[PDB]
RNA sequence: UUUCAAGUCGAUGGAAGUUUGAGGCAAUAACAGGUCUGUGAUGCCCUUAGACGUUCUGGGCCGCACGCGCGCUACACUGACGGAGCCAGCGAGUAUAAGCCUUGGCCGAGAGGUCUGGGAAAUCUUGUGAAACUCCGUCGUGCUGGGGAUAGAGCAUUGUAAUUGUUGCUCUUCAACGAGGAAUUCCUAGUAAGCGCAAGUCAUCAGCUUGCGUUGAUUACGUCCCUGCCCUUUGUACACACCG
């Protein structure tokens, strides 16, 4: 509840899930740099890890940093609701998942060929780079 | 059946609008001017103003008798109503 | 992009704050940011304590604006 | 002369009733309070994670004090706000039903309110007794 | 056989489910106060019904 | 972050859809199958199956029974392109109307749970220039 | 009963029914003290009818108002009008008219809206535009 | 089944005949020593319909604004049921409709 | 002030002193203006059984290298979120239906589900406890917690039927945009601008109109410089009238 000082404990650059995180960002919003981790998700893993949000990223110790990456990789194990997850009712094994930095684009990709392999209409328009959700293209989306 | 106040006064007006055009098409040749619907207990008085009240009330009032019957059978009214 | 304002308070800046803020006609969140090069969040906690420590007198209290002056 | 709830500012009265309700500790807090957002129109959960449920229950108690048989559906509309539809204009959206229903149910088991006849939730015989008490311990400073 | 196909598609809760009192049209219908009249048919019958222009 | 490794494992993997592999999937009744697919499919079967979807399945079943040298089960034609693909009809070939022609599709396992008309585009793609 | 006069003040839609009774000087807004007006920056609008004449005028009378309708700001102007009109109306009925004309002089010399309701109302919207006078942007 | 608290509800589009029937009933409830409550002016309802002027869709966007005012009045009488009904036939008017509820 | 006339500008009183504010109606003629895609309004022409009638199924009217118009979000700190305070007006609402407005209670993070009750309505929904707004906090000039397209996975509602996602909700992705050239629109007081709400379309869907109210200004109260129209004079070989 007052200004405090520290020396040599701050860490300017963090590396989490093979992604570089700026250490002077508040912890809740620093994790949003990790692709697959939004503001809503970062708020809960910090609250499940008992890491108070009033700390900057460099303020955290190694003990806390490992405790966060453990929760993100095992959300259901930390009373994180299934509906709160990124990839729930997975296509192949039917279990609730939350894909992260490098895994997200792989299974996002795997979904694209899975749409294109069966040659569905939604997959076809995805291939063309057009809007797939029924949007009109007559007059919008003309950039490149 | 149970009809709201807003929807009842409009229905009376809509009934008047449709009834008025019916006389214009049927009694066009007799100089039809207008119709007045005088509601009363146990009866629905309708006063039609025409130049010729013989064409409507012709051959022992056969047409007017056969013309009120066309309204009882279309608005589900009692024959005496 | 050129801001790069300091958000962690070390010891060299801490006593520099307590040595410079008293010699100010008017201190505020922007005044602390403008001249002490500290961040806005760090300025707000500094003001709320400096008032509790008696160095700073609260002219006006508001969430969006904190008007403070020297206590000497 | 006496003191009532209406004789104290609303904003700092709730901050005082929230503090008492947390320190008393008898209010039962549902297990999802650290996860959920207050309204579907909101985009983030409350910033005061430890105390937001107590403060909202304190707000609910004060709001019910001043009225007669307010329901739980009306409470969702009261705390609801403008939703941030992306490109469409803003709109008012009601708050979450469970949070409000749990609070009034939680407030019902702490003794301050009860189900009123002809709908709603009245304030209890003891509900007036203890709110007016908190008002007195609010304005002495 | 044919009777189960002729005019078999549902014609309720739709725009084709209702029509003007006067012209039996499907477009521009007015359902307020149970008028069930086309907007064009309404103008030529508004005075008879009891609707007047005041302001 | 500690570390990370991705050594993917197998065991003669059979194609699987949401935890159910092809072997059990195909002889599951469609009543049981709909309980493990999306919300839209689950709602549709609770709303009541009219005679049209059930009639196509009966014909599709017979078309496979027509041939027992294990080749393609001959095409059944239909207009009903709001049909949801079920494991019972995997491998069958259907002619799905696109408004003008009978687009021919063979029901692959990855097509299950999709709408039958979603694989027959109703419009020829635009080609400027 | 006792010496009781009842009046009202109005703004755009807000209407504040003032019950100026007599007594020890009780002045409440919807059962709440004026010392708790929600708009703090506008707290001096309802303080004006008090400090203009002096709080000694309110020793013998108590005022309870019920303000409904309008908006947040429109309600403040309705309340201050009901108070000013209530004080004048009580003097005209239970005090000499010389004092009533004195109070009315200070109020009118400061702000007409203390006693006279503002007659401004919202102009109706006309078709061909999104507002009363505003029109849809034209293109050639 | 004798003297009752009886409500007569009056609705019409035009106020002149409505007030004549209302006053005539009040007049007959005066010389007859019958205690009465009313008439009560209910807030008038403005039934508004706003259509486009153009039968087609060409021209300036001009709109009609039609109106249908409905005025409703209720009068409470303390009299036996035979007396109140015959009062209605005395003050019968084509425009105004009458409903009687106990 | 004035021809001391019509009037105009200031004060005072007044609720109101701009036609008190705002509208509805609105002359003599006219346009090849727009509609036969409103009419069981119509003349004529075409078709009338392999129909150009009507009905059923499916698709399309949404289709996308592009030019243009009415708009909505925004580009941040006069701000975003998070709690808290908490105020309108115009209106609408059903029955043996083919289902209306729906409180209150109970489940559900939500979206939503379920059980009762009120209301054919100044009675109940409803004080429609609306949003901007205000207070206290977090953020701290950063493509950042501005902005929320595009897209992946999932949960509900309506509907026979949602695939070319009707719509809503949850997590994730988080794009151009850092105030906009030549040009050009609307507007003078409760007005402009924000800000929402209702009614219409409507089984579902409002970034649309018609209204309503909340907060509420800057700047003229003048001119013919641009633009359009009217009048007078003038020219005319035009009168089907310069599309001569
Ligand atoms: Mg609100
Ligand atoms: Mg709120
Ligand atoms: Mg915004
Ligand atoms: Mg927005
Ligand atoms: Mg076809
Ligand atoms: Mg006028
Ligand atoms: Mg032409
Ligand atoms: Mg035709
Ligand atoms: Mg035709
Ligand atoms: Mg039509
Ligand atoms: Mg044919
Ligand atoms: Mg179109
Ligand atoms: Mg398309
Ligand atoms: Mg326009
Ligand atoms: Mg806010
Ligand atoms: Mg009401
Ligand atoms: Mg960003
Ligand atoms: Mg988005
Ligand atoms: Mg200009
Ligand atoms: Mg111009
Ligand atoms: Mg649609
Ligand atoms: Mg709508
Ligand atoms: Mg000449
Ligand atoms: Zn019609």
């Amino acid at each position: 509840p007052l200004v405090v000082q520290e020396q040599g404990s701050f860490q300017h650059i963090l590396r989490l899930l093979n992604t570089n995180i700026d250490g002077r960002i508040k912890i809740m919003y620093a994790l949003t740099k990790i692709r697959g981790v939004g503001r809503r998700y970062a708020n809960l893993v910090c609250k499940k890890a008992d890491v108070e949000l009033t700390k900057r990223a460099g303020e955290l110790t190694q003990e806390e940093l490992e405790r966060i990456v453990t929760i993100m990789q095992n959300p259901t194990n930390y009373k994180i609701p299934a509906w709160f997850l990124n990839r729930q009712k997975d296509q192949v094994d039917g279990k609730d998942y939350h894909v992260l930095a490098n895994n997200l684009e792989s299974k996002l990709r795997d979904d694209l060929e899975r749409l294109k392999k069966i040659r569905s209409h939604r997959g076809i328009r995805h291939f063309w780079g057009l809007k797939v959700r029924g949007q009109h293209t007559k007059t919008t989306s003309r950039g490149r | 059946a149970i009809l709201s106040k807003k929807k009842k006064l409009v229905a009376d007006g809509v009934f008047y609008a449709e009834l008025n055009e019916f006389f214009t098409r049927e009694l066009a040749e007799q100089g039809y001017a207008g119709v007045e619907v005088r509601k009363t207990p146990s009866k629905l008085e309708v006063i039609v103003k025409a130049s010729n009240t013989q064409g409507v009330l012709g051959e022992q009032g056969r047409r007017i008798h056969e013309l009120t019957s066309l309204i009882v059978k279309r608005f589900k009214l009692s024959p005496e109503g | 992009d050129k801001a790069q304002h300091i958000v962690i308070l070390d010891q060299e800046k801490y006593d520099r704050i307590l040595k410079d803020v008293p010699t100010y006609k008017y201190v505020s969140v922007s005044v602390l940011v403008d001249r002490l090069k500290i961040g806005g969040s760090l300025a707000r906690v500094a003001l709320r304590q400096l008032e509790e420590d008696g160095i700073i007198t609260p002219v006006l209290k508001h969430s969006k604006q904190a008007i403070y002056t020297r206590a000497q | 002369p006496g003191v009532s709830v209406r004789d104290v500012p609303a904003q700092d009265f709730i901050n005082a009733y929230a503090q008492f309700l947390q320190r008393q500790g008898k209010l039962e807090v549902p297990g999802y309070v650290d996860i959920v957002k207050t309204s579907a129109g909101n985009d983030l959960p409350p910033q005061e994670a430890e105390t937001w449920f107590y403060k909202r229950a304190a707000s609910i108690a004060r709001h019910i004090y001043l009225r007669k048989q307010v329901g739980v559906g009306a409470l969702n509309k009261l705390y609801g706000g403008a939703k941030n539809r992306g490109f469409r204009p803003h709109k008012h959206v009601d708050a979450s039903g469970s949070i409000n229903r749990k609070c009034v149910q939680a407030l019902q088991k702490i003794g301050v309110l009860e189900i009123s006849p002809k709908g709603g939730r009245r304030i209890s015989e003891n509900g007036q007794r203890d709110l007016d008490r908190i008002a007195a311990q609010t304005l002495e400073e | 056989a044919h009777e189960n196909v002729w005019f078999s598609h549902p014609r309720n809760f739709g725009k084709g489910s209702r029509q003007c009192r006067h012209c039996s049209s499907h477009s521009g219908l007015i359902r307020k106060y149970g008028l069930d009249l086309c907007r064009q048919c309404f103008r030529e019958k508004a005075a008879d019904i009891g609707f007047n222009k005041y302001r | 972050m500690v570390d990370a490794t991705a050594p993917k494992k197998r065991t003669f993997k059979q194609f699987s859809f949401k935890g159910v592999d092809l072997k059990d999937l195909v002889e599951m009744p469609t009543e049981e199958f709909t309980k493990l697919c999306g919300a839209r499919v689950r709602r549709r079967f609770s709303r009541g199956l009219d005679s049209k979807p059930m009639g196509l399945i009966k014909k599709l079943r017979a078309a496979r029974a027509a041939t027992e040298p294990n080749e393609r089960p001959a095409v059944v034609k239909t207009h009903l392109r709001n049909m949801i693909v079920v494991p019972e009809m995997i491998g069958s070939v259907v002619g799905v109307y696109n408004g003008k022609v009978f687009n021919t599709v063979e029901i692959k396992p990855e097509m299950v749970g999709h709408y039958l008309g979603e694989f027959s585009i109703t419009y020829t793609p635009v080609r400027h220039g | 009963s006792t010496q009781s006069v009842q009046t009202f003040g109005k703004k755009k839609t807000a209407t504040a029914v003032a019950h100026v009774k007599a007594g020890k000087g009780l002045i409440k807004i919807n059962g709440s003290p004026i010392t708790l007006v929600q708009p703090e920056i506008l707290r001096f609008k309802v303080y004006e009818p008090l400090t203009l004449v002096g709080l000694d005028k309110f020793q013998g009378i108590d005022i309870r108002v019920k303000v409904t309708g309008g908006g947040h700001v429109s309600q403040v102007y309705a309340i201050r009008q009901a108070i000013a009109k209530g004080l004048v109306a009580y003097h005209q009925k239970y005090v000499d008219e010389a004092s009533k004309n004195e109070l009315k002089k200070i109020f009118a010399s400061y702000d007409k809206t203390l006693l006279v309701a503002d007659s401004r109302r919202m102009e109706p919207k006309k078709f061909g535009g999104r507002g009363a006078r505003a029109r849809f942007q034209k293109s050639y | 089944q004798q003297i009752h608290k009886i409500r007569i509800t009056l609705t019409s589009t035009k106020v002149k005949q409505l007030e004549n029937v209302s006053a005539n009933i009040i007049r007959n409830a005066a010389q007859y020593n019958i205690v009465k409550k009313g008439p009560v002016r209910m807030p008038t309802k403005v039934l508004k319909i706003t259509t486009r002027k153009t039968p087609n869709g060409e021209g300036s966007k001009t709109w009609d604004a039609y109106e249908m005012r409905i005025h409703k009045r209720v009068i409470d009488l303390q009299a036996p049921a035979s007396t109140v009904k015959r009062i209605t036939q005395i003050t019968i008017e084509p425009g105004v409709d009458v409903e009687v509820t106990i």
